[PDB]
């Protein structure tokens, strides 16, 4: 068995509002903390994060960190042998979820705004807790289309399945690298599931929670999984004629099939 | 001795019918059980008992014709076919597989191979290019009249290869990208025949680039970018494997995961 290789790549971080991993001020001393800030197109270090074979996640030879500092949970940039290994080392996640395995927290940005400084939570896959370790700094555009071939459409805070259509901006989409899904038409809204329950008709709503009921996931199998409350989209009683999509237990039918014909 | 045979007919096909067909194909190419990044890796070719080395898919359609393309469980494309009473297979890149795709039809007294192999490279020489080669359950329909017919000079070998190109993609590279498959359940879904575009291609493309980038991974992370074009012809980097894990159903093995 020939093992593969750890290529140790050299991405940026891209986060809530997809803002970047930052190092504040380009400052590199022991403590200053991460940031969001807007993505850098120049190929400045405080914002290129290099994923060694270690599990760190360094940028200019310092540590993403987590700061054992006073009220506690920051993420600042920190000596990589000087700090606590164990505050050093993360895994980047599939379910886009960056995790420092230690404490079992994950990162976090508590605010959509630029300057937000990173915090180490809990993870509730939470949209604020959502990162992708990409070079690609721009929201995935592509329309989702589901049964019928029929594609998802928002009007307002109302989002339905309705015949594909070249033009209409309603059935663009931009898939932000925190796991939201966002309508074209107002990267300030979100395909939000406002409940974790069964039949939960899904709306479009305010991104500024960032909460768990507004990152998605998409699956391998077709699905489009929200990671927390592990139900899957679905276009009830598989009738677009309803104009409701919903929130329903994964069965793998047509009607909870989704693909991002881009 | 039998390879399994996964079953499909464009005879009233539906959205349904072909969506189980592209998954039972699956099914039967990762029995292996060996998943990376939430996508499915195909059994290893190196060491592969010939037994467990080819699948069997039966096409069937309205004139009540049926031919069955082998597949490679190693790359899930066609290496032969069999009308009837008659198997073709394709040459063979090197000495390793020729002499197992001699195993497929083996009752069969005209099996024969060609001089050409089945990759696009030269099935495009051969019948042209895919981007103007339809797809949907017409052409397939027809394909699968013309693969029964060759044996007995109904079908040009042009024909032959448009009629195998519209097998590999609706087949093979829907199992591997489920961006095709669902690309094929629209054709389907509305019975509007067309040619793979840009997106399809590319992608049919880049399968063993992705199969690569995303296994030499770190954390989903690409050591470099593989570049993909939307269906206006546009291309775009993927540096992140979470944008294909939705695309890709199956990938072929590079090398073995880090214990
Ligand atoms: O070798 C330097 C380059 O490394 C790449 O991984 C990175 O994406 C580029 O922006 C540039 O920094
Ligand atoms: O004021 C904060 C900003 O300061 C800039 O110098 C730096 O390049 C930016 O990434 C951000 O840290
Ligand atoms: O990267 C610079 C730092 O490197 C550490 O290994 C050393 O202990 C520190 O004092 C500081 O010099
Ligand atoms: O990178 C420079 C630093 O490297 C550390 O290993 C050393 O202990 C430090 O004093 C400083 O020289
Ligand atoms: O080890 C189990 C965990 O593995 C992670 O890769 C996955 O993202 C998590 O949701 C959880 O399933
Ligand atoms: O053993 C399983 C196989 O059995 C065959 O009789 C059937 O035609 C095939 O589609 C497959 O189901």
């Amino acid at each position: 068995a020939d093992v593969c290789m750890d290529p140790e790549p050299i991405v940026r971080i891209v986060g809530r509002n997809g803002l970047c991993v930052d190092v504040t001020g380009e400052e590199f001393f022991d403590g200053n903390p991460i940031q969001l800030w807007p993505c850098k197109s120049n190929t400045d270090w405080n914002q290129l994060w290099t994923l060694r074979k270690d599990s760190t996640i360094r940028s200019n030879g310092k540590c993403l960190t987590i700061s054992k500092s006073s009220p506690r949970q920051q993420v600042v940039i920190y000596n990589c042998s000087t700090a606590t290994v164990g505050a050093t080392r993360w895994q980047i996640w599939d379910n886009r979820t960056i995790i420092n395995p230690r404490s079992g927290l994950v990162l976090a940005a508590t605010s959509g705004n630029s300057g937000t400084k990173l915090t180490v939570q809990t993870n509730i896959y939470a949209v604020s807790q959502g990162w992708l370790p990409t070079n690609n700094t721009q929201p995935f555009v592509t329309t989702i289309v589901g049964l019928y071939g029929m594609c998802l459409q928002a009007n307002s805070g109302k989002v339905w399945l309705e015949d594909c259509t070249s033009e209409k901006a309603e059935q663009q989409w931009a898939l932000y690298a925190d796991g939201s899904i966002r309508p074209q038409q107002n990267r300030d809204n979100c395909l939000t599931t406002d409940a974790n329950i069964k039949g939960t008709v899904v709306k479009i709503l305010s991104c500024g929670p960032a909460s768990s009921g507004q990152r998605w996931m998409f699956k391998n199998d077709g699905t489009i999984l929200n990671l927390y409350n592990g139900l899957v989209l679905d276009v009830r009683r598989s009738d677009p004629s309803l104009k409701q999509i919903i929130v329903h237990p994964f069965h793998g039918n047509l009607n909870q099939i989704w693909l991002p014909l881009f | 001795k039998q390879y399994p045979i996964i079953n499909f007919t464009t005879a009233d096909a539906t959205v349904e019918s072909y969506t189980n067909f592209i998954r039972a194909v699956r099914s039967h190419l990762t029995t292996g059980a060996d998943v990376r990044h939430e996508i499915p890796v195909l059994p290893n070719r190196v060491g592969l008992p010939i037994s467990q080395r080819f699948i069997l898919v039966e096409l069937s359609n309205h004139a009540e014709l049926s031919v069955t393309l082998a597949l490679d469980v190693t790359n899930a494309y066609v290496v032969g076919c069999r009308a009837g009473n008659s198997a073709y297979f394709f040459h063979p890149d090197n000495q390793e597989d020729a002499e197992a795709i001699t195993h497929l039809f083996t009752d069969v007294q005209n099996s024969f191979t060609f001089a050409f192999g089945g990759n696009y490279d030269r099935l495009e020489q051969l019948g042209g290019l895919r981007e103007n080669i339809e797809l949907g359950t017409g052409p397939l329909e027809d394909a699968i009249s013309a693969l029964y017919y060759y044996s007995t000079c109904g079908t040009q070998i042009p024909t032959l290869a448009r009629s195998f190109m519209v097998c590999i993609q609706m087949i093979s590279e829907a199992a591997r990208f489920q961006y095709i498959e669902g690309e094929m359940r629209t054709r389907i879904r509305y019975n509007r025949r067309s040619a793979p575009d840009p997106s399809v291609i590319t992608l049919e493309n880049s399968w063993g680039r992705l199969s690569t980038a995303i296994q030499e991974s770190n954390q989903g992370a690409f050591a470099s970018p593989i570049q993909l074009q939307r269906r206006n012809g546009s291309k775009f980097n993927v540096y992140d494997v979470s944008i294909l894990i939705p695309i890709i159903a199956l990938m072929v093995y590079r090398c073995a995961p880090p214990p």
